[PDB]
């Protein structure tokens, strides 16, 4: 799509079989989600912004769909305040800014 | 350095 | 013209005559730069993001310039860690998201 800015860009998003929706996130180099159970091996990160820091739990090699398109990557998951999709997975749906 | 810039208005 | 998001979406600003770098960003839903001085009335307002919440001064129909396209409305000033352009004047320069 072309998805247009008069409104917050959330779009549906599916993971694990779970529909949830997101916020594409320009602004953000990595992927981060609400608390949630995720399989396999995970690394305990940092991830910065407006207001500070967070911690985060980081899973590789996730599987998720973005408005139907499929990526496969690396996904935090920590207390963001929304579920967001980074630069990381824009990338991979074919992403780009036209002004 | 930090890399999320999430920015919600009041 | 059209954005990668392979590297953060940076951009040059014009503002009050001085040069700044400013982030594309459509996870902002408002216009926020390091703190500056700017002209006139102001009021402030407390910001979410990441991390938490920050307290900026907000400015009204201030001119910008983002990367050649002539801008006017309002900016958020305080202490953000990058400048970002939200969607405030994303919108206002023709900006959409394409996948």
């Amino acid at each position: 799509p072309q998805i247009t800015l008069w409104k917050r860009p959330l779009v549906t998003i599916r993971i694990g079989g779970q529909l949830k929706e997101a916020l594409l996130n320009t602004g953000a180099d990595n992927t981060v989600l609400e608390e949630m159970n995720l399989p396999g091996k995970w690394k305990p990160k940092m991830i910065g912004g407006i207001g500070g820091f967070i911690k985060v739990r980081q899973y590789d090699q996730i599987p998720i769909e973005i408005c139907g398109h499929k990526a496969i990557g690396t996904v935090l998951v920590g207390p963001t305040p929304v579920n967001i999709i980074g630069r990381d997975l824009l990338t991979q749906i074919g992403c780009t800014l036209n002004f | 350095r930090p890399g999320n810039f999430l920015q919600s208005r009041p």
